[PDB]
RNA sequence: GGAAUACUGCCAGCUGGGACUGAGGACUGCGACGUAAGUCAAGGAUGCUGGCAUAAUGGUUAUAUGCCGCCCGUCUUGAAA
RNA sequence: AAGCUCGUAUCAGUUUUAUGAGGUAAAGCGAAAACUUUAAAUAUGUAAAAUGAAGAGCUUUUAGUGGGCCAUUUUUGGUAAGCAGAACUGGCGAUGCGGGAUGAACCGAACGUAGAGUUAAGGUGCCGGAAUACACGCUCAUCAGACACCACAAAAGGUGUUAGUUCAUCUAGACAGCCGGACGGUGGCCAUGGAAGUCGGAAUCCGCUAAGGAGUGUGUAACAACUCACCGGCCGAAUGAACUAGCCCUGAAAAUGGAUGGCGCUCAAGCGUGUUACCUAUACUCUACCGUCAGGGUUGGAUGCCCUGACGAGUAGGCAGG
RNA sequence: GCAGUCAAGCGUUCAUAGCGACAUUGCUUUUUGAUUGAUGUCGGCUCUUCCUAUCAUACCGAAGCAGAAUUCGGUAA
RNA sequence: UUUGCUCCACACAAUAUAGAUGGAUACGAAUAAGGCGUCCUUGUGGCGUCGCUGAACCAUAGCAGGCUAGCAACGGUGCACUUGGCGGAAAGGCCUUGGGUGCUUGCUGGCGAAUUGCAAUGUCAUUUUGCGUGGGGAUAAAUCAUUUGUAUACGACUUAGA
């Protein structure tokens, strides 16, 4: 019954904003490759 | 009470009156409890005073009877 | 599909009486009485006559209807155990060391004591569950008979006896020693 | 919202040497006429490339349920969009009015397929006259003679914080 | 409306009861919770035990006597759930927590007082049938509470005495009910019934 | 979602479907059209060699076997329509496995033939066993101690699990041979045969029950009437 | 065949309870009601009544309680450290 | 800032009208998509109706300033993937206030001192003001979820659960089970000690059939036996397969003890959706007061006095009153 | 990894407008089993704690695992 | 230590109150079940009845509750005592006996209230600490200093001494 560590669901601001930037870049590349 | 499925309003009224549903309802402890709640809500201040007086009298008689028996 | 109602039937033979109250089931037949506490299930029991009992689930899902048939089969097993009983025959086999099986009384309770399994110096004790009687077969080699009203008790006793004589750190292709359930039947076998 | 059914009749924009346009009619379920007209323009453009300026709505009426208190089995044909392609769905809804059935369908779509009002198109709502013509068992189940069922485990509402007796769930 | 409210904690969901008690204490009501060993938690016993073991592993690394104190008793588990819902580091929160008592079993003097329930926290009224749930006594004993048997024996003794009291009360109630049934035909009875009494 | 996974087997023969029933219907229509006498027979547990022997016992005559409901529809079950008159009277009397014999030959001849024909087949459950059987205590031999034991070789070791489990016989393998610790009788004269008792008698392979072709009735294309003949 | 009701809208329809405010300081204006006299809710509060007249209200101060509030200046770079 | 001029002035980060533009391919309708006439406007110019505007033009003068970061949009060139070069427009800088537990670039909203009312964004179990509201569904996670997501682990796996689409079979009997049949050349042909449907290589044939593979597997040294492919009897009623979507589990992650903010929550206090009520910003409405500016009046402290209206963020810097 | 081979599927529906999961030539390369280490600004000791992706000890699963010994794997710090 | 200390009663002071203002009014268990009553062949029994909120039940009239005259009943209730039990989970409370003493609004009467001026908590609860009276009760230790060393940096610890 050695319960192991559990991953935190508390989201960090750095990760949240990085994910926002990743999504924006993903959409822009989707548009460009759909054009190509 | 017996009611055909999908019966219209006049048919419902006929079956209702025939089955005497309002009497069956008025003859029960549930409906009587509702009626008592409404009447107590409707009592006046003078009438609440009268209720207190009558409760004291009935109480006197009943305590006497309980001590006797 | 979330059925409105699901029902299962439970037949009652002419000799047994079933009492159900708040999901406690008592079955009393020719051979005794069994009691089952089914309050961990959510079902409704009804009867139309002394020969048939309905078990119903209202507005149940898949797991609820799955438990319904289980409840019916458990009550069926209680009826069968109270009217015909259960008899499990086990056989023990060996190559070199003869398995010695006895009924001993240790601390005021019944034990099946197993000696000399694969030459072991260890004594194996299997407590006899209450309600099941242990016998040794006549004119048959190395057969032990477990008889009882409760199929749960009899089958668990036979399973305990079989597991207590496990072969450790050997080849089960080569070493065949053990106690095995030879047959499962009833205490009445007219035909 | 609380849905109403509107008949909406529109046509092409009249011009010179162009009389008698194709009178396109539709039945739109919406909370109000403004939403009904917007939905009509959207569906008109999807059917054929007719812009809002290229068209004109000549009529819009509210259609009330004829027998609003008669229980009716409805078959509803719809199609809805998602990340995947558009899908066609058939559903059976037992209710007393088309608007009630349509509201039920919108809620069911939101709950099951996560779809929304802007994604659902109601192709047709029709009363299924014969009992035998129903297909879905969750509707066919309520059609048996002398249907009766209990309501086990009644949970009563409490107004006050504390109750002076254990509650019974009997019914 | 009572000066003290005694809640029988049996068959209540821990968090909903804790929310109710916290609001009442902050609003100024004295509350005594009894039978904390009979509180319920929704979810499987293994799941709630896992959550407690996570709580158990949390501790201050350089000095364990400073870290979170893991209380094992059911009354203390409930108290923890309540203190989490009070702002306990302020004077107002401390004054609120001073208005609460929690017990295992029903010791004196509360064993002769009226016990109430909180319907919005009752398992039978809240949980859907078929949902597994956990009992606080079993959870506490599995994590290290050592007085489950003592409390059970004391509660059995209390129940025996309470049953005797209720038998006497039932007899007296029957006698009084008869004495009132003999007086249903009087003029005062008719007038009271006309007024609703 | 929690569903039993159907067994997937890659074998040549495929279930024929509605078209096979259609062709059987057409063939029986042709036979009734182009023959005189149609007999209804019962062949419940009949082997293919026996069926083929009866099939070759005539070339002009035709034997049709198949679905009882399909044959009863082809013959005619109601008075709204039927190929010939009074055929529902014959159709109602058919009971189990159907057999149709189409011929133009003599009724007395076919009756005599079906009376005389007899075969000794495997015993069947719930039937009288003509001869009892009892496995002796020795090493168990294949035939069962009937034929010369010195001539025959004993039972194979591969059948010992089957006998021990399904046949409910205490059996042990010694030096490779199946044995039993005491003589074990399977059945007595005129005793209801169990499924497992039938299985064990067939496993020893002593075919002894007398099988026969029985007829319930027949019909003619000239007089159009039903005659009840009970030949067993 | 005859209604009723719902819903949506309109009334220069009527009427009850609660809260905050009372700026201005002769008159002048626009109106309302009246045969008139004049009156009025019409270019912003008046009438009647009670207690107290001092720490009572209030100020100041020390504390307590609820919520809030990071240590200043300089200097860098968008900016922060 | 100072002068001069005029104020039915002079205009405008706006629309419309007429005149252009990628003619990119949906006009429809032509001499047989190769023709060559048209069309709602995404997105800029010129010139003349809409809406708004009390200040405008010219000439002399004076101060501070002389970096950029982040994002949207379009565009050109690229990488495993990130991305780089341009142009536009926003946000921030000089900027407080409500909310997102917390915060450079997120959502609201810009600020004189107060009172009352209403709201934004965000919320309403408790912490914590405000419905443990109402309604229809879904989900049970052996560390669910309560989100950055039209992002990465993500291609799929699952005998979890729900709802669908298309195929199918079926009372001249469906699915599941029991019991029967499962045949003949033939132990087909080649190598093998042997190989008979089942260690091996080649077409896999012909007949009788309700139906039966020159065989789906176990099984023997070879057989045999069982088996399933297929057909029948039995009783009665819908069943199966392949896909789609939703929620759930897996879809890898280390190392002091810790985090949806905490408690806790399971017909939720989770997820989708609908309808209401409610809570509260320095925002909106109304009032009082302070100041600034402005417009009217003033021959009977005029640096004043009276009446009225609108406004009030601020670094460098400017002007004024103390 | 390179080129492929067909495609489970997909591509605005469109089989060789085009993509594309899972599976199949050649490599240091010749066959009969011949001879053919890096690291300089890091490293020592002591010594605490934690992870498990377990070397040993505990319990299990499979394997011609006879026995003995071993191999692979599961829980487990 | 100039009646010190302590427990009762009245008699006045001071104290400060996370907050009296009719009553915290006692079965247990189940919830796909129960409570109450009644009966029997006594149990998982038969019959009847109840829930659907405590919206209850009990209390509750009198100068913030005065002073008196009767009637009916021998009930209700308080106070100071007394009998006999019971309760150890934190019992500190529950029940009962007897007599005395009051009140009684169960019913009928007779006097008083005003002026607090038209509202102002309009002062009625209970914690503690002192001082005065009259009713009783009981007549110690610890520390320093000295001393030991099973202890010890200093403290502390542990021994001994009329």
């Amino acid at each position: 019954m050695r319960v192991r560590k559990r991953q935190s669901r508390r989201t960090s601001t750095k990760l949240k904003e990085g994910i926002k930037k990743k999504a924006s870049a993903h959409r822009k590349k989707e548009k460009k490759m759909a054009k190509k | 009470f017996a009611l055909p499925r999908g019966a219209r309003t006049a048919t419902v009224s006929k079956k209702w009156a025939a089955a005497a549903v309002c009497e069956k309802w008025a003859a029960s402890s549930w409906a009587k409890k509702i009626a008592q709640r409404e009447r107590r809500a409707a009592l006046t201040d003078f009438e609440r005073f009268q209720v207190m007086v009558l409760r004291k009298q009935k109480r006197y008689t009943v305590k006497k009877a309980l001590a006797k028996a | 599909m979330k059925y409105i109602q699901t029902e299962q039937q439970i037949e009652v033979p002419e000799g047994v009486t079933v009492s159900i109250k708040s999901r406690i089931v008592k079955v009393v037949g020719p051979r005794g009485t069994l009691t089952k506490n089914l309050k961990h299930i959510d079902v409704t029991f009804t009867k139309v006559n002394n020969q048939l009992i309905k078990v119903a689930v209202h507005n149940g899902g898949r797991k609820h209807v799955a438990a319904l048939r289980t409840v019916k089969s458990l009550v069926d097993n209680m009826i069968t155990g109270v009217t015909k009983g259960y008899k499990y025959k086990m056989r023990y086999v060996y190559a070199h060391f003869p398995i010695n099986v006895n009924i001993v009384e240790k601390d005021g309770a019944k034990f099946i004591e197993v000696r000399n399994f694969l030459g072991d110096k260890k004594i194996r004790n299997v407590p006899v569950r209450d309600g099941v009687t242990i016998e040794f077969s006549t004119n048959v080699k190395d057969e032990i008979v477990l008889s009882g009203n409760s199929v749960e008790d009899v089958s668990q006793n036979a399973a305990d006896l079989q597991q207590i004589c496990r072969v450790r750190n050997k080849d089960i292709r080569k070493f065949l020693d053990g106690i095995y359930v030879s047959h499962k039947g009833f205490i009445t076998e007219d035909l | 919202a609380h849905f109403k059914e509107y008949q909406v009749i529109g046509r092409r924009l009249p011009t010179e040497s162009v009389p008698e346009p194709k009178l396109f009619r539709m039945r739109i379920f919406a909370s109000n006429e403004v939403i009904a007209k917007s939905r009509y323009w959207y569906f008109l453009q999807k059917l054929h490339k007719v812009k809002k300026a290229s068209g004109e709505i000549v009529s819009i009426n509210q259609i009330n349920e004829a027998h609003p208190t008669k229980v009716k089995n409805f078959g509803v044909w719809v199609r809805y969009d998602s990340r995947s392609g558009t899908h066609n769905m058939y559903k059976e809804i037992r209710d007393v009015s088309r608007v009630a059935a349509v509201e039920t369908l919108y809620q069911d779509m939101a709950a099951r397929h996560r779809a929304r009002f802007r994604s659902i198109h109601i192709l047709k709502v029709a009363e299924i006259e014969k009992t035998a013509d129903v297909k879905r068992q969750y509707v066919k189940q309520f059609l048996t003679k002398d249907l009766k069922f209990p309501l086990p485990h009644r949970v009563q509402k409490s107004t006050k914080t504390f109750s002076y007796k254990r509650p019974s769930t009997f019914y | 409306v009572e000066p003290v409210v005694v809640i029988d904690g049996k068959g209540h969901l821990v968090g909903r009861l804790a929310s109710v008690v916290a609001k009442q204490l902050l609003n100024g009501q004295k509350i005594v919770v009894v039978r904390a060993e009979e509180l319920n938690i929704s979810g499987e016993f293994f799941r709630n035990k896992l959550k407690y073991h996570d709580f158990l592993r949390k501790a201050t690394a350089f000095n364990k006597t400073r870290g979170p104190f893991h209380f094992r008793a059911p009354s203390r588990i409930f108290y923890k759930a309540l203190r989490g819902m009070v702002s306990h580091k302020t004077a107002r929160g401390k004054a609120a927590l001073e208005r609460l008592k929690v017990f295992e079993g029903i010791p004196p003097p509360y064993d002769k007082k009226k016990r109430v329930v909180v319907p919005q926290a009752l398992r039978v009224l809240r949980l859907k049938p078929g949902r597994k749930y956990t009992t606080l006594g079993k959870l506490s004993t599995s994590v290290g509470w050592k007085y489950e048997d003592v409390v059970a024996k004391l509660e059995a003794k209390r129940k025996v005495s309470s049953a005797e009291y209720y038998a006497k009360k039932r007899a007296f109630t029957k006698k009084v009910a008869s004495a009132n049934a003999t007086a249903a035909e009087s003029d005062v009875a008719k007038q009271l019934a006309a007024l609703g009494y | 979602r929690s569903k039993r996974s159907k067994l997937v087997t890659l074998a040549q023969t495929d279930k024929k479907g509605r078209e096979n029933k259609e062709r059987i219907f057409d063939e029986v229509r042709e036979a009734l059209d182009t023959y005189r006498y149609v007999w209804v027979l019962h062949l419940d547990d009949v082997r293919t060699p026996v069926l083929q022997e009866i099939r070759t016992s005539w070339a002009g005559s035709k034997l049709i076997m198949g679905k009882r409901k399909v044959l009863q529809k082809a013959l005619g079950e109601k008075r709204e329509e039927e190929y010939k008159e009074n055929l529902y009277q014959l159709s109602k009397l058919c009971s189990g496995v159907t057999g149709l014999l189409f011929t133009d030959e003599d009724v007395n001849t076919v009756k005599e033939y079906f009376k005389s024909y007899v075969r000794s087949d495997y015993s069947r459950p719930n039937t009288k066993a003509p001869l009892t059987f009892t496995i002796p205590e020795g090493i168990v031999y294949s035939r069962g101690g009937q034929i010369p034991a010195e001539e025959d070789v004993p039972m194979i070791h591969s059948l010992e699990p089957t006998m021990r489990n399904k046949f409910e016989i205490p059996t042990k393998i010694k030096a490779g041979k199946i044995t039993i610790d005491s003589p074990y009788l399977v059945c007595t004269e005129g005793e209801k045969l169990d499924v497992r008792q039938a299985l064990i008698l067939k496993q020893f392979g002593i075919a002894a029950s007398e099988f026969k072709v029985k007829v319930s009735a027949y019909y003619d294309n000239d007089s159009s009437t039903v005659e009840s003949t009970n030949i067993n």
